[PDB]
């Protein structure tokens, strides 16, 4: 169809890390959207559904409280500035491991040429085991 | 203008041992503070950013905590190669502003140095001053005295010194000695000699030569 | 890879001007702005201003505002510092580092030693420390700094020091640098130290023998 749109995973062999990735199956990079420097580029001024899901896993709890943070930002073309859209936390402690995961969603008017960036905080408690735990998408409407 | 004041503004831990050094803000700049580690005479590498974030390839032992003013870097396990200069800055609002810094330096199993002489470049004395060169490779802790000797004579004034930061691999330190005559006292006296003394040796070291 | 590389640096003598390049690859260079952080030599960090790549318009901080000025090349992706009216306090490490506005930065140039002062270059000598065996160059007499030494063009890192400089009565810097090979390595493999001065005239290589 003719609408600009992505949704991208994060990449299984990725060292520990969070890459987005669209060469797969069920993945989507269309119509404009472009991925660079692991960011979703906005082909066209317009309104964008946005969402992103991580899903977190611990072994046990470590001896510090954590904080899980999960986070969208759009980076305006023009401004240079990086800004929160959307945000999540989540605190998971206080033998057996322990997942939590997160959702992010929601609308609003981007410029063409507006980057998406969907990121979080700690990359060693990130699960991409199996397939459809982590992934970020958008398509305009 | 946002101050940033890191405590301590200097540490020395064992490798394995958690690290904790403190950032309070003089204003709350919520979570925008970011870490970064500088090694010596190299630009920083960024560590974390809007106070929890990792930045990527950078090693987990690394986690950034805090909000409102008070923020705290942490090192799980330290390593040699932490060894470093860590700043925090807050990017809340103009001006940036960075932290005073705080050295890392790494305490280890005591070392002692390995002793080199070196007669001047002949080149150099054609040119007409001389150097005198002992090296102190590769030992710990950074103490060490270098006794300039010329058969007996204890020189003084006339040589200066240089030491290493940690080297990143074994955490130890490396001394130059540059002792410093024109060739017309070259020829000067009897021996030319290096005597050192560090606490990881039996007793006083010598090594040294003479002319020719 | 982003790579931010800087020149431009150097002696220069007091209320003079020069100009910083900070050349970017790997990235898009107009999707980040750049940030001038400069430091002092052995002091913290102090943030001269930003500068949007897209739309061209800097941000300075209050101390160098106008003494300083940033500029674009954006089609060969570099950055420009424009310093001007130095005085001997403005020696420095200057660094170019990528960023958004008022975000932390990430990416950080290499950094380039601007000295300000009144005298003139002094290419370094350069003179060999012949001899588990160690060895190595020492580099006498030179102003400014810095200097960098590699040993045979960078294939010989493995217990390679080179210690900073000391500051002579002379006013003129040297250092030293050496290294440890094996007690056979000697008279087999070939060994020479490689130095440049590149604020001064030089580049250097030295043979080293019993």
């Amino acid at each position: 169809s003719d609408k600009p749109v992505a949704h991208v995973v994060a990449n299984p062999q990725a060292e520990g890390q969070l890459q987005w990735l669209n060469r797969r199956a069920n993945a989507l990079l269309a119509n404009g959207v472009e991925l660079r420097d692991n960011q979703l580029v906005v082909p066209s001024e317009g309104l964008y559904l946005i969402y992103s899901q991580v899903l977190f896993k611990g072994q046990g709890c470590p001896s510090t409280h954590v904080l899980l943070t999960h986070t969208i930002s759009r980076i305006a073309v023009s401004y240079q500035t990086k800004v929160n859209l959307l945000s999540a936390i989540k605190s998971p402690c206080q033998a057996k491991p322990w997942y939590e995961p997160i959702y992010l969603g929601g609308v609003f008017q981007l410029e063409k040429g507006d980057r998406l960036s969907a990121e979080i905080n700690r990359p060693d408690y990130l699960d991409f085991a199996e397939s459809g735990q982590v992934y970020f998408g958008i398509i305009a409407l | 203008d946002i101050q940033m004041t890191q405590s301590p503004s200097s540490l020395s831990a064992s490798v394995g041992d958690r690290v904790t050094i403190t950032c309070k803000a003089s204003q709350n700049v919520g979570t925008n503070v970011a870490w970064y580690q500088q090694k010596p005479g190299k630009a920083p590498k960024a560590l974390i950013y809007s106070a929890s974030f990792l930045y990527s390839g950078v090693p987990y032992r690394f986690s950034g905590s805090g909000s409102g003013t008070d923020f705290t870097l942490t090192i799980s396990s330290l390593q040699p190669e932490d060894f470093a200069t860590y700043y925090c800055q807050q990017y809340n609002i103009y001006p940036l502003t960075f932290g005073q810094g705080t050295k890392v330096e790494i305490k280890r199993t005591v070392a002692a140095p390995s002793v080199f002489i070196f007669p001047p470049s002949d080149e150099q004395l054609k040119s007409g001053t001389a150097s005198v060169v002992c090296l102190l490779n590769n030992f710990y802790p950074r103490e060490a005295k270098v006794q300039w000797k010329v058969d007996n004579a204890l020189q003084s004034g006339n040589s200066q010194e240089s030491v290493t930061e940690q080297d990143s691999k074994d955490s130890t330190y490396s001394l130059s000695s540059t002792l410093t005559l024109s060739k017309a006292d070259y020829e000067k006296h009897k021996v030319y000699a290096c005597e050192v003394t560090h606490q990881g040796l039996s007793s006083p070291v010598t090594k040294s030569f003479n002319r020719g | 890879e982003v790579q931010l590389v800087e020149s431009g640096g150097g002696l220069v003598q007091p209320g003079g001007s020069l100009r910083l390049s900070c050349a970017a690859s790997g990235y898009v260079f107009t999707d980040y702005g750049m940030n001038w952080v400069r430091q002092a030599p052995g002091k913290g960090l102090e943030w001269m201003g930003w500068i949007n790549t897209y739309i061209g318009e800097p941000i300075y901080a209050d101390s160098v505002k106008g003494r300083f000025t940033f500029s674009l090349d954006t089609s060969k992706s570099t950055a420009y510092l424009q310093m001007n009216s130095l005085r001997a306090e403005d020696t420095a490490v200057y660094y170019c580092a990528r960023g958004y506005r008022s975000y932390a930065m990430d990416y950080w140039g290499q950094g380039t030693l601007v000295t300000v002062s009144s005298a003139s270059t002094k290419g370094p000598s350069v003179f060999p420390l012949a001899p588990t065996a160690a060895l190595g160059c020492l580099v006498k007499d030179y102003f400014p700094e810095p200097v960098t030494v590699s040993w045979n063009s960078g294939a010989l890192t493995s217990g390679v020091h080179t210690f900073p400089a000391v500051l002579q009565s002379s006013g003129l810097y040297s250092l030293s640098s050496v290294v440890t090979v094996p007690s056979s390595s000697l008279g087999t493999q070939t060994y020479i130290c490689n130095v440049n001065h590149k604020p001064s005239n030089t580049k250097v290589d030295k043979k080293v023998e019993p």
